[PDB]
């Protein structure tokens, strides 16, 4: 028998810890999948931290201060990342140290309340620099494209480097909210997906997240 | 950030290149991160191009498209030895118009400058107005908890956003254009205080002090006073006209209040704006 938690529309007026548990859920859901099936990123950890995921991001969002908005991006930067960066990909020896620099960057790029990278790479527990390049690193591979927006990913992938190819391959107006729907799609996917207490992180919060049908 | 001029090799096209250093503890700025980042987004005839970006080593450099001068610099050429002077009327409507567009274009895609200004807008040899300096605008499409700025100047700065607002849209971005034109016209700031405290009482001058009943929000304000020296609207007329050499018509006058208004919501859109019958002229 598990409680039964019903969720607000809007992921502004809901928990922020609530969040960063149906988010982690869904990261190592992600992590368990992508496993389930070479050469190294500047995410790579030499091996898997002992510090759970969820435990990394209450600490990463209670030190911080870290906004909603902030922690609902660092999981779309992951649909992001994985589709514009071959070599990267989710998996548990690359999650935290993507973390760190998503949402330190998501904050940075998009709000009004900031941090410096120091502070950031204390609360993460690495050395500034290595937070300062592990951001530069981030902000090349995605040509500072950090802000979600519907067709954000697409015109990332277009701006991408492009092989020249033998044969040839393959606006906002009138676009509801003007093409700001992404950071609720995701908001109501996690719901949708690790919304019930089976993921992985069943030992983090056990809890039942019903939104509103 | 250090800027130089410089121009494509490939192409004889000169260009603007602002020079932002990396690596620190602050490593990326979040200004060029938030710049860089807008200035994808906002491709448009009335904003400043963003050509491409050049990293490299501890540095960084934003490639502009290279402007002239700007509404500032121009009107000091104009009249630099002779005192304020304002610009010839038809030149006053297609400047505004143009600050209008790229503007309205930005508020479209949720994006707010916040920061508008007389040197915020670059011009080149060809008379044409870009909106500039994305350091501090912000995409508004993200409800994130807002929070103004410290800026160098607070003569465009509107005075619900003095008073503490955190509340505030697109209607900010209004009022400077309001304060634009009127210095377009006149020749010089029309209200040139020198702090906070100041600014609010010369914007209340000519305004008048808020009216809790066509603006009941106002006592929401962080910075309000309950109680403050009332004060009636004293007229745009007899404020302006007798430092422009043009009979200021009837809807330049109309439409200059409906930028300047005190309450946020009863300020005009830029999309309204641009279909003020002040500007009939320019459609049909
Ligand atoms: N596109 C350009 N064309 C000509 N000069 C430029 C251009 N961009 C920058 N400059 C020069 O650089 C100067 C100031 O650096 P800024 O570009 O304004 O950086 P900024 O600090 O982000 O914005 P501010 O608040 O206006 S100083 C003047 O605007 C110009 O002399």
């Amino acid at each position: 028998g598990i409680p039964k938690v019903i969720l607000p529309a809007d992921f502004n007026k809901c928990s922020r810890t609530d969040l960063v548990v149906l988010i982690s859920r869904m990261l190592v859901s992600l992590i368990a999948i992508n496993e389930n099936s070479i050469t190294l990123t500047r995410y790579h950890s030499k091996i898997p931290p002992n510090i759970s995921i969820f435990n990394y991001f209450i600490r990463l969002t209670k030190f911080s201060s870290l906004e909603h908005c902030v922690l609902m991006t660092s999981l779309y930067y992951i649909d992001l990342l994985q589709t514009v960066y071959p070599d990267f990909t989710l998996n548990s020896l690359t999650a935290h140290r993507f973390l760190l620099t998503a949402t330190t960057v998501a904050t940075k790029g998009l709000c009004d309340s900031f941090s410096t990278n120091a502070h950031y790479a204390k609360v993460g527990g690495v050395r500034c620099h290595e937070l300062n390049i592990l951001e530069n690193d981030f902000l090349k591979r995605v040509n500072y494209r950090i802000i979600p927006r519907d067709h954000n990913i697409t015109l990332c992938s277009i701006e991408q480097k492009q092989k020249k190819f033998v044969i040839d391959k393959n606006s906002y107006v009138n676009r509801p909210k003007s093409g700001y729907n992404v950071l609720d799609k995701y908001y109501r996917r996690i719901v949708q997906l690790v919304g019930s207490f089976n993921a992985s992180p069943d030992k983090s919060r056990k809890v039942d997240y019903v939104l509103p049908p | 950030a250090t800027v130089y001029k410089g121009l494509n090799k490939t192409t004889g096209v000169y260009v603007a290149l602002k020079e932002v250093k990396l690596d620190s503890e602050e490593g990326t700025p979040s200004t060029a991160i938030r710049e860089i980042s807008l200035m994808k987004e906002l491709k448009h005839e009335n904003i400043v191009r963003l050509y491409d970006v050049i990293h490299t080593e501890n540095k960084l450099t934003l490639v502009f498209e290279f402007m002239d001068n700007d509404l500032k610099k121009y009107m000091d050429s104009r009249t630099v030895g002779n005192t304020p002077r304002g610009l010839e009327l038809n030149l006053v409507k297609y400047f505004q118009w143009q600050l209008l567009q790229g503007l309205a274009f930005c508020h479209e895609n949720k994006i707010l400058h916040r920061d508008l200004k007389p040197q915020n807008l670059l011009i080149n040899k060809r008379g044409q107005l870009k909106l500039g300096d994305f350091g501090l605008a912000r995409a508004f499409g993200i409800p994130v908890n807002t929070f103004s700025s410290e800026v160098v100047t607070l003569w465009y700065r509107a005075p619900d956003v003095l008073m503490g607002s955190r509340t505030y849209s697109t209607s900010i971005d209004i009022w400077s254009c309001g304060c634009i034109l009127a210095e377009m016209i006149t020749g010089k700031p029309l209200f040139p205080g020198t702090n906070d405290e100041e600014q609010l009482k010369l914007i209340f001058d000519i305004m008048g002090t808020p009216n809790e009943s066509l603006w009941p929000s106002v006592t929401k304000l962080p910075k309000y006073n309950p109680n403050i020296q009332q004060r009636p609207p004293r007229d745009l007329r007899q404020v302006l006209q007798p430092h422009t050499k043009e009979p200021l018509d009837g809807n330049l006058m109309d439409f200059l209040h409906g930028l300047l208004q005190l309450n946020p919501d009863m300020r005009l859109s830029a999309k309204q704006a641009l279909h003020h019958p002040w500007f009939a002229e320019y459609y049909h």
